[PDB]
Parts: structure tokens; sequence; C-alpha cells
RNA sequence: GUAUGAGUAGCGAAAGACAGGUGAGAAUCCUGUCCACCGUAUGACUAAGGUUUCCUGGGGAAGGCUCGUCCGCCCAGGGU
RNA sequence: UAGUGAACCAGUACCGUGAGGGAAAGGUGAAAAGCACCCCGGAAGGGGAGUGAAAUAGAUCCUGAAACCGUGUGCCUACAA
RNA sequence: UUAAGUGAAUAAGGGCGCACGGUGGAUGCCUUGGCACUAGGAGCCGAUGAAGGACGGGACUAACACCGAUAUGCUUUGGGG
């Protein structure tokens, strides 16, 4: 009976940080395109 | 099961025809006139069969 | 009878509600509550007239062990224990009184659950 | 000159069917027998129309009427107040709303 | 937006009773008494996780599956 | 309910770990002059007296339809498919 | 007086017509925002540190805006009363 949303805060941050979307060609296309929209949080 | 139409307007009063709230036994008091109810201890008056009862 | 919990849990209700009006002469409840305190203490006072050992060894039953009341010191303090008030004052306040040591008067509903209300004294 | 004062209670939080069980029972009498009426139901309905009639009484006293003794409770309603609304958690996932209803209440106290 | 079903189903495993408080109001808040339940845990300390819910004084429109003078709720200060 | 998703503190609240998806919400009066004071009630809320041309324009504040819920009354209704 | 026969009236509640209220915001009027274009300008910013942001500044300060330890602003040249 575990379900899934079990948090940590090293693993959002090493998945779905910033550093993990600054180090490709792929994560800026993800913060520039949001920054179309210009949503306050760019990334958790 | 489920039901199966809508009942009208006359079938929501023709059975609350038996809902009502109703007062039994109203006596009047000795000591004070005051309209209280049977067997029971006249609260405002204190007193029942002329006696300082509800005193403590 | 009247069923009104389980089985032990009568004998809970009855231990305190009867150990009740020893100490107080008045008690405030519903009504069948009253109406089984009623033929209990009725039946407890009746061991208070004998004043055996039986009457003290058949009221190990209905009362509290410890329990106090007081209304008393002559240089001291010194307790009453809620049965010696049974073989001491009861006893000979009803010394000459027949049967029926009980009045039950009809109040009003109780706010919360719409129950009718109910005071016990005795004389 | 004018008799009849009023007197209301707006968006009081209680539903407006069981309210109007009350107000079958106080609809064409004296006022000063409807009070000892409404003293022993034990609804919660009966707390308020009680406020009701003597706010309606001291409006009488002190601005029009005089005769206590001779007014008779003419007319009363039960509107419907706005309603609240929230829901509840049902099991398999879903949820079904829950209304919380209000209502308006007005009495009338004629002379005679 | 509003009906019908309908003032129906349900109110989410348990033991309470009395006296005295406060209060416009009390089964449901406070105090006392006895009774009862767990006790390799319904007791103690901590790692994550939550992010001010903690303490002090006030409040009752909404939340609390009823009530509520009470609260992990609201107002105002303050503690790491 | 149109016109950008958005006339209003909107890519906001809200939802999914994530890339992502995404709402509802305009109007008192010319002027706030937004009801001193009295009365019932713990208050909420009302009734007088006032402000205002108008308060059934009282802050959910222009006009205010329909379903739906009530009050009063002219006529009918307990041998009827 | 007896006998035969004929039989009205009332409503626990309900239906229709009228009249007055309550919830709810259609419709009438309005515009603080949009949509599609016209004519002209302009068509790059950046290691002298960019676009976009975090944190802070007011007497009281939760938010928006403006600003940046010289922080709700400083210097100079023209306008204006
Ligand atoms: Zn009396």
């Amino acid at each position: 009976m575990k379900r899934t949303y079990q948090p940590n805060k090293r693993k959002r941050q090493k998945v779905h940080g910033f550093r993990k979307r600054m180090s490709t060609k792929n994560g800026r296309r993800v913060l520039a395109s949001r920054r179309r929209k210009g949503r306050k949080v760019i990334s958790a | 099961a489920v039901p199966a139409r809508r009942t009208s307007k006359a079938k929501k009063a023709k059975r609350r025809t038996h809902y009502k709230l109703t007062i039994k036994g109203l006596n009047a008091c000795s000591n004070c006139g005051e309209m209280k109810k049977s067997h029971h201890v006249c609260p405002a008056c204190g007193h029942y069969d002329g006696k300082d009862v509800m005193s403590k | 009878r009247k069923l009104g919990r389980t089985s032990s849990q009568r004998k809970a209700m009855l231990r305190d509600i009867t150990t009740d009006l020893i100490i107080n002469e008045r008690i405030v409840t519903t009504e069948a509550r009253a109406k089984e305190v009623r033929s209990t203490v009725e039946k407890m006072i009746t061991l208070g007239k004998r004043g055996d050992l039986h009457a003290r060894r058949q009221a190990a039953t209905f009362v509290r062990n410890e329990v106090a009341s007081v209304r008393e010191e002559d240089e001291s303090i010194v307790v009453e224990s809620a049965l010696q008030k049974l073989f001491n004052d009861l006893g000979p306040r009803f010394a000459e009184r027949q049967g029926g040591y009980t009045r039950i008067l009809k109040t009003e509903p109780r706010r919360g659950d719409a129950a009718p209300m109910v005071v016990i004294e005795f004389v | 000159q004018i008799t009849s004062a009023k007197a209301t209670a707006k968006t009081v939080r209680t539903s407006p069917r069981k309210a109007r069980l009350v107000i079958d029972l106080i609809r064409g009498k004296s006022v000063a027998d409807a009070i000892s009426i409404l003293k022993f139901t034990p609804n919660k309905s009966a707390g308020i129309i009680e406020k009701v009639l003597m706010s309606a009484v001291a409006n009488a006293e002190n601005n029009f009427d005089l005769d206590v003794e001779s007014l008779v409770v003419s007319e009363a309603f039960v509107n419907e107040g706005p309603t609240m609304k929230r829901f509840r958690p049902r099991a398999k996932g879903s949820a079904s709303p829950i209304n919380k209803r209000t209502s308006h209440i007005t009495v009338v106290v004629t002379e005679k």
C-alpha cells in the first residue's frame, strides 16, 4: 500500500532542478519555452 | 432500485399531511397562572403542589 | 428489567449513581436511570436498618470503597466513607418509615438531546 | 394611525422546511399565549421565533401601539435565504455536494 | 441556477456517571471524585518529511460529519 | 458565455514527480452626504428618526425575466379508473 | 306519531384564477479592455558583464508599482507657476 509521491529534497533538485536543465540543449528548450508564457516558477 | 419518475407537486403535499408538530397538555399554574406542562415542575414558579421544591 | 447498555456496564452505571444520593441526596439524570436507581437504593437502605455483619457484608457490592463525605471534626480530620453514612445516619432516619423512601420529579427536556430530565430526593 | 408593527431576522442558519413546522402553531393566536406555546417545543427553530416575537412586541410598544394584552399574531412567513455549498469525499474516488441552507423569518403583530 | 429521490441513507471499530465552576446559552469547555482501556505499546528518544501548526492573551461569520464559551480554526504580540 | 486565456493584482488561484494543462470574477449615487440618536437582542439582524429627487438606490448596493419556494383568498373536490 | 320516498351543508388535505413576497442573475443601457489595419519611426542587446530574476528601501508595510547600501531616490540644462 505504498503510494507514489514520496518526497525528498535532494531528488527534486537532482532531477527537476536548475542545473539539470542548464546542462543540456533540451533543458534550455524547456526553460526558454516556459519564459514565453512567463510563468513565475521556472523550475523546481 | 431507482425512482422511475419525478413526483409532482401534488404528491409532495399529499404525503406531508402527517408531518406536523403538535403540543400536548398545557395547564395553568396556581401561584402564577402561567401556562405550564401537566405533571411537571413549574420552572419559573419553582413550585409543585404549592411547595418550594426547586430550592434549598 | 430495563436494558440500557451491555451486561456489566449496567452494574457499573448503578454502582455509580447509587453510591451517589448517599452523599448528595439530590441527583439530576434522565427518566429510566431514575427508575432503576429507585429500586436499587431502596433495596440498599433496608440493609441500613439491620446493622449486622450481613448488613456490611452485603454492602460490599453497591458501595464504592474509597469515597468520602465530611461534615466532621472534633479536633481532627475525621472522615465518613459513604457506607458508614448508611450504617450511622440513613438507618436511623428511616427507622420508622416503611417502603417508599424516594421522590421523582419531572422538570425539562435536555437541550442537547431532548432527553427529559428528573430530580431524585429522599424524604 | 397605524397598527401592526413588523420584525424580521434575515439569513438565519436553519433549514427552511423545519422552521415551517413551528409557524404552523402560531398563526391566528393571541400574543401572550403563543410565547408560552413556543417555550416548550424542543427545537432549534423554537429559540428564534421567540426573539422575533419579543422584538415585534418591543416595536409595538416603543414606536406606535398600546395594549400588549390585545395583540394577535396575524401573519408569519418563512422564505429561503442564500445557500452555502460544500462537498464531501465519498468513497471510490468521487465526491458529492452538500447544500447548507438559510431562511428569512418575519412575523406581523396586529392588534385585533 | 434550481428541483425529485427525502427530511430518507449515513454521522468513519472503544465505557462512562455525578457534584461545583464560568457563561446569554452547556451531555460535548474547566476543576474534583471514582470507574474503565493499552502497557514489545495507544509509553520514551530520534532519521526523513511537513514548514510556524509551538508559547501568551483575546474571538465565534466560515472549517470541526451534531453541539461548542473550545481547537492543529481567526486576531494580536513572542519564542529556534 | 462576446472581445486576447485574462477589462478585476492572470499564465494568478487550482491540478500532475515532471514536460505540461488552466479557470471564475465589470456597474450604489450627481456628491459618501455610507444612516447621529432611541428601541429588542450576546451578536447578527430589524423598527423608528434622519441623509438624499428616489432607500423596494443601504455597500451581495442600476433595471431585475424563467425554473424553484412560500402567504392570503373568489370557485370546485372524499362511489372514483 | 307511524310508514314510504327525496335528499343540501361543512375539507385532514388538494386543483384552478388572482394578488404580494423570497432565492437567481437573463435582458435594456454603459466602458476602464481587446480585434483588424493605415502613415511615419526603428529593426538588435551583450566580458565595460545581457534577456530574465532573487533579496532589500518608506513613520506605520501584506501586496502591486518605482528604485538599488548614494535604495519611494542624488547632479545639471530647458519647460511650468
Ligand atoms: Zn406555578
